[PDB]
């Protein structure tokens, strides 16, 4: 008769990073890195996203002729931007609060276009068709952006102009406007008719005097003058007014709206896909079923926590040992056969064999090692600096708490061995290799006696050899 | 033990919008490689409960993709996109790995304005041949539930012998059923001769009575 | 078609054990982990214990453990379950399922029971709730069975048999001041087919293994 | 005859803590957290500075009758307060841009004070004398700062005052006044006359209008209306000019100085000495080879790097007794206190003699290692470092140094452990059958060797000649 | 490395010296930088403060070495004149010891006493002349001496020799030799060197007549 | 009273090897812990190698390890050097002193050595620097030695057997064309005592055993 002791194996392939070892192979583990992928851009919520092709968002706001018109979706949850998409503002210039308008038009619940300055009716007193140029093309003709209008001098003069506009939509109206920079003074005559000219742009929420800067730039697409790009926000009741006596691109549409909170940009190349996923990445989406991701610093919605790093997986089980292929410390090899428990028994006599695994040290393990993963989760809930010092803080305590556990399992089997050796001291010698060479003839219901934790020996070992 | 709180103990909704229902734990689970929760599940009224989405996410087999569970550690949701009529019953939640299962407190799930059709069925002559009759007043297929039937023998008001019962939330029309008794020893019943329930019900422009003449079909 | 079946409905006094069954039909048995688990009207669910045939280790409740047992047989491939003292709120029924092989795996309750309803005994009386009036109404007609003074729950009612299930509702029982439950089962039907269609209610009582099948007819004055 | 190899032993008491385990004792440790109290401090000789006593700098620099008149010393770097510092400003309010004020005099290398506007002469046209008030008592009596005075109307006038400055001192100069916030209108006209009144106090390096307000505040120090402490700093050549119809406070006593960079506060009840020892905790030693202290948050001077730990000792060596691979605490279970050439060494044993002998091709590459990842350490410490930033790195940055001192420690041990295992692996594939295997870490020779014989195997040329 | 090279000093002020490593070295036990030693011209250095800061025993507390992490100094408090000489810095954990470059220390004026030496008749009875010039206990060291024989300046026949800074007075001693055939020596009368120095009003000329004391 | 001595200065021409020694004598000796450095003019310093008789593996310097060797005697309590080749950027001053017996423990030179200086000889020619003038000055006259033609160096060079000291300047050597190297020692003295006070210059040449002690004199005409 013999008894053994022995610890779990499994056809698992995860490894884990310990402290002294590196891609060490175990039973359990859990990762902490989901960046399981393959995903193409789908749509958070049932709203799908705004898809800009061939322009930017300053282009699609103002109106590029190059861009798509309307069409348009009512309701979008994010927009997405191609790198390749860099014809925006045709006419040179920058825009002025991108930043802000970028997130603004983000997330939207309702969106609708209207010609808030009809270009027949309300421009009586100025040229409105003369408000085209070459670097705004759309059939190999001078164009302009469709949302706008460049209001030149009607013969020999520039009267002043005041118009205004009350929101009666019941929502916040957004209005777009431009101020031209003019390259020399004869230009600016031959557009404006005066000389030293201003804009005003009032309301109950912005007001702001532009006077315009007249000076020979380094003429960049075909222009040599510039143009400034401003837009504001009209509450319901508040009423925009624009005064001016020159140098204003008046405002042709605007945007009635109703805007959501949050969200965000999304710059790549990849399509656009209906099925219903609720993170999103800048290339495609993920499952979020763990704590932390490794795909891209920019993340829409409730996604994890970004973390730059090779890999995470902390380790739950024992060292995967089978060392059973091809023909065929102090223990060597692993228990395949059994798949009771981590540790367990193996008894040997006439009746016959089989495998038992102890569950007071394997209930007890799996209690203080699943106590002890969550409370590795409940350390995460800490919300360029600190993601770098965090990365490292959190690699340097998977490492650690891997040791810990594999150390914790080769002290639980030692202590298991240790119990069996102290009850029978005499009655068997050991073998070497994690066995007892039982002496005395020990039966099936003397083994439990081992197992129960209540063995005795009156009788004599029978080693008397020899 | 895991303290499995469920909330809304009480979820009123309609057809067609979805739903939503929460539950939070004291410690977080995980069990080993991510085992996790074990599900959800939906018990009708007089049934056994059905595995729903096991593993949190993953669905289970023989059940429609309008169910969906989504969570990562303690919380959140289980979300149903267009609610059906037979979607109605008690939910509960899930395990908390540790042998302590505690469940939830199950939250119950209740769903056009219907009058209800009203019938009254006298005493079987069998019975009244044992000293008892019941008179029962039968209220089919209404909605919403809240409805009243008062009894009036001899057109006087009565009080405390009868006894009503309904249906839950029928699975396919979204309707209530509602039935009433009045039960009565054999005595009283031969003293009076008109016996009547009278019926009132949101869908129904004036207050209903169903009656009849003791003895006299 | 692995459906499991379990014994049925059951009645004991304070003081007096009762034992229940759970047998696994349809299996695919590979020798893995069986739970139990309650469930009385009015509160929620609790777990009472576990027991494997892979393993001969059990678990349990520590408010339950000392009181209840848990075995199994291989052979019959068959669970069982008992308790020791009985009380009013103790009273629930009872659920088995499977569970999980080794402690080590996940847990999974793929199928269910059916429901052992544990809670003194009768017959019920079978009463006609017959349509006539005005033939109920011109386009339907409502019938019934009044199935009155049993004792104890649970009550079964079908209709011709199961061949009748569309239009039908089935009341919650109701208890009665004598002591005696009572419940009601009604079904709506075409007006006209009232002289044509035959209308039986099939009522089982099984804690007094009693079968009714009550004709309920109309009114031909 | 017997060959015999085990560790180094010492009786050091350095104790370690290591990822599986904590309080683990080792033969040889560098520390990394240094706590020696002080003595007293007593930095750069004189240097404290006039040590503020019962006092603070608001007090000091106004001029408090309760504070001690210079006195003061020439030149300091850091200045000490008190907890206990009551007497600050006599006359209720705030002193504006304190913090400021506060690092501006730290560190200084040059202070004069001067009288910038004699009481005598430059204040003709308006009562100087009448200048007190309870709420700064000197010796049972009303008296006010004596740095400053307080103007009051002369009679029944208040006229435009104009009065301005020159620094011709060559280094800037500090001037302090203060703008009265009075109860009512009746103490405001008895006080100066003018009911709307203004203060302006120009200059090229500041300008600024007070208008001062009339109201009731609640009582404190035994007065209703408040005053407000202002200053400035004149450089040399700048004029600084004050216009004012009331409510000023005009100053007496400038300061002329040359400040300089750096330096902060010190808030402690602890006396004071003359012992030459910078920043770093006496006795000036400081002489720290560690960058890191558990003292303050912040401290004052070229000082080493704050961590609030409990400790933190990187070990170097290896298990102290006087394993993984199966040798500390394994075949060998004990440690040589004989033994003190190296970490590693052999044993012989033989009718010539008996001796110890350290193995120099082990221990000299553990040693190169060793200090090189010791290196390597404080490298990454200190090459590599408004609350969730300050605050927010260090508690981070001390848990994540804790982790690494952990992680190093139990990688420095088993790095011992091998480097043992090899050896006497090394030892086993030259001898297979000419000498046997104890099971304590020793070889018993069949075979005769002495002390040549014995050499060649740590040489590592063995041979093969004999049963 | 060491910085640097050269220190010109003076008596009364302090001083400073820098040295940097490659790698920031302590061994076991913080024994960090080996300690600094001052090599006086023709004499062994002696040690001063080992283990970085720890004292040498026999040597005054005005030096102070102090230092942490790859970079190091050595302040000394008053500058006397005796603390002249080369210093090195020590190499540390490594055997491949490695020592600096080293900085010479070299420390009101002092006009030179001048003397000249005619030469001896021993010297003369082997067919030789060595007449000397010394310039004794002056400051600052730059100084100048002409040899002149019958009035005609000297060219090449003439050899300087100076003393490092005394270790008293901070004075440095001069000595020119004049090294003729004693055939050259016969045909002139008048030798003499010329000393000048900013310690000296007018330049100084110490002379003799050959055979006349 | 605690310190080593060594071997003198030695002289060897490009090809021969040499050797030098260094004694322990008084007094409190570690057992073992002794190492070797040079200097060479306009140069700096350089390890050479250690040695203990502990016995520690000696260590030495890569760029020498072929030619230098280390030995020692306990009972004699010396240490001893060796070269093989030499050249003229070989010359310099090899200097011994104490080191850690242990070598792990620490590093210390608590005590130095001499200075061996190694690089045909002549012992020098020594003439007398005459108080000359007038009272040389009245208050203060100038006498010394020239130590001319000698080789090789060094040579030293007392007054009065060490007696006199305070006052006295010893000029560095200087090499002439001749290949002889030439040397200036001279003293201040009152001027009142040179008829009564006696002045004797001691040169030392070893590299020829030489002493020459002349007596300087004044001017009496
Ligand atoms: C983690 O698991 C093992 C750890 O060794 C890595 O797989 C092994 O990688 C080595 C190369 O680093 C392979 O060795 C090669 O073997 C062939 C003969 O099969 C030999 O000709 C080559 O010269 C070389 O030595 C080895 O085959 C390969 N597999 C095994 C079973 O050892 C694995 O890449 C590691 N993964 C990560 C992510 O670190």
């Amino acid at each position: 008769d013999t008894l053994c002791i022995g610890y779990h194996a499994n056809n698992s392939t995860d490894t884990v990073d310990t402290v002294l070892e590196k891609n060490v192979t175990v039973t359990h583990s859990v990762n902490l890195l989901e960046d399981k992928h393959n995903g193409k851009l789908c749509k958070l919520r049932g709203v799908a996203p705004l898809h800009l092709g061939k322009c930017n968002i300053a282009g699609w706001i103002l109106g590029n002729p190059e861009c798509e018109s309307l069409s348009t979706a009512s309701s979008w949850s994010y927009i997405v931007e191609t790198p390749s998409s860099d014809n925006g503002t045709c006419y040179p210039g920058d825009f002025i609060d991108y930043e802000e308008l970028r997130e603004q038009l983000s997330s939207v619940s309702s969106f609708e276009r209207f010609e808030i300055f009809p270009k027949t009716s309300s421009w009586p007193n100025h040229d409105s068709n003369k408000g085209v140029t070459a670097a705004c093309p759309h059939a190999g003709a001078k164009s302009f952006y469709k949302n706008l209008i460049w209001l030149v001098k009607k013969g020999n003069s520039y009267p002043k102009l005041s118009k205004s506009y009350i929101n009666d939509k019941g929502k916040e109206v957004l209005v777009l406007w431009g101020i031209h920079h003019p390259s020399t003074s004869a230009d600016q005559q031959s557009l404006y008719q005066n000389a030293d000219t201003y804009v005003f742009v009032g309301s109950s929420r912005y007001s702001k005097k532009f006077k315009p800067e007249i000076a020979i730039r380094p003429k960049v697409r075909d222009q040599e003058g510039r143009m400034n790009y401003y837009w504001t926000l009209v509450e319901p009741g508040d009423k925009i007014t624009f005064e001016a006596t020159g140098n204003l691109v008046v405002p042709r549409y605007a945007f009635a709206m109703e805007r959501n909170a949050g969200s965000g940009i999304i710059i790549s190349d990849t399509p656009v896909h209906d099925c219903n996923t609720t993170c999103q990445t800048p290339k495609g989406a993920i499952n979020t079923s763990l704590p932390f991701q490794n795909i891209h610093p920019i993340t829409i919605g409730k996604c994890p926590k970004y973390v730059k790093s090779t890999k995470l997986r902390l380790a739950t089980g024992l060292r995967n040992i089978p060392s059973i292929q091809s023909r065929g410390g102090f223990i060597e090899g692993g228990w395949t056969g059994m798949v009771d428990g981590w540790y367990g028994y193996h008894h040997q006599n006439e009746q016959g064999s089989g495998y038992a695994a102890d569950l007071k040290s394997t209930q007890n393990a799996i209690d203080e090692i699943t106590n002890k993963v969550n409370s590795v989760i409940e350390k995460m809930n800490t919300q360029d600096g600190f993601l770098d010092i965090w990365t490292y803080n959190a690699e340097l305590l998977v490492l650690l708490e891997n040791e810990r556990t594999l150390d914790y399992h080769d002290s639980n089997v030692k202590n298991l061995y240790e119990k069996v050796r102290s009850q029978l001291k005499n009655n068997a010698k050991e073998i070497g290799n994690g066995c007892f060479e039982f002496y005395h003839k020990c039966d099936n219901t003397c083994m439990e006696s081992v197992k129960n934790g209540t063995y005795d020996y009156p009788k004599y070992s029978e080693e008397a050899k020899l | 033990d895991v303290v499995m709180t469920q909330s809304p103990v009480s979820l009123p909704v309609t057809l067609g919008q979805p739903a939503s229902i929460s539950c939070r734990s004291s410690q977080g689970l995980v069990y080993i490689d991510g085992n996790t929760y074990l599900n959800w599940f939906q018990q009708r009224p007089g049934q056994s409960p059905r595995r729903l989405i096991y593993n949190v996410f993953t669905r289970d087999s023989g059940v429609p993709d309008r169910f969906s569970g989504s969570g990562s550690g303690t919380d959140f949701t289980l979300k149903i996109t267009t609610v059906e009529a037979e979607d109605v019953g008690v939910y509960y939640c899930m395990q908390g790995t540790h042998w302590p299962y505690t469940f939830g407190q199950g939250t119950k799930v209740e769903i056009t304005v219907a009058a209800p059709s009203v019938f009254i069925f006298p005493p079987s002559d069998e019975q009244l041949k044992s000293g008892t009759a019941s008179v029962v007043c039968l209220l089919n297929n209404f909605y919403p539930r809240e409805a009243k039937v008062q009894w009036k023998v001899d057109n006087a008001l009565q009080s405390g012998n009868s006894q009503e019962s309904v249906t839950e939330q029928d699975s396919k029309d979204s309707t209530y059923s509602l039935s009433s008794t009045l039960t009565l020893s054999k005595a009283d019943y031969e003293k009076h001769k008109v016996y009547a329930c009278e019926v009132t019900h949101q869908g129904l422009r004036s207050p209903v009575t169903k009656s009849f003449n003791r003895g006299e079909c | 078609q692995v459906q499991l079946v379990q014994s049925g409905a059951e009645v004991k006094k304070p003081g007096a054990s009762v034992k229940v069954s759970c047998k696994a039909s349809g299996y695919s048995f590979s020798s893995y982990g069986i739970s139990w688990v309650r469930q009385a009207p009015g509160q929620g669910l609790e777990w009472m214990g576990w027991i494997s045939a892979y393993n001969g280790n059990t678990n349990y409740a520590q408010k339950l453990q000392g009181r209840v047992t848990m075995t199994t047989d291989t052979s019959t491939s068959t669970a069982y379950m008992e308790l020791r003292s009985l009380r009013s709120d103790d009273t629930a029924v009872f659920y088995c399922a499977r569970d999980r092989p080794h402690i080590l795996t996940g847990f999974d309750f793929d199928y269910w029971g059916q429901g052992t309803l544990v809670t003194s005994t009768k017959g019920p009386s079978v009463f006609p709730l017959a349509p006539s009036s005005k033939s109920t109404s011109g386009g339907t007609a409502a019938l019934g069975c009044l199935v009155k003074d049993y004792f104890p729950e649970p009550v079964t009612v079908s209709w011709n048999s199961g061949a009748l299930t569309s239009g039908v509702h089935t009341f919650p029982a109701v208890l009665q001041s004598s002591g005696l439950y009572s419940l009601s089962s009604v079904v709506t039907v075409p007006s006209s087919s009232l002289g044509t269609q035959t209308y039986i209610c099939n009522v089982n009582h099984k804690p007094s293994n009693t079968k009714v099948d009550k004709k309920v007819e109309p009114k031909s004055c």
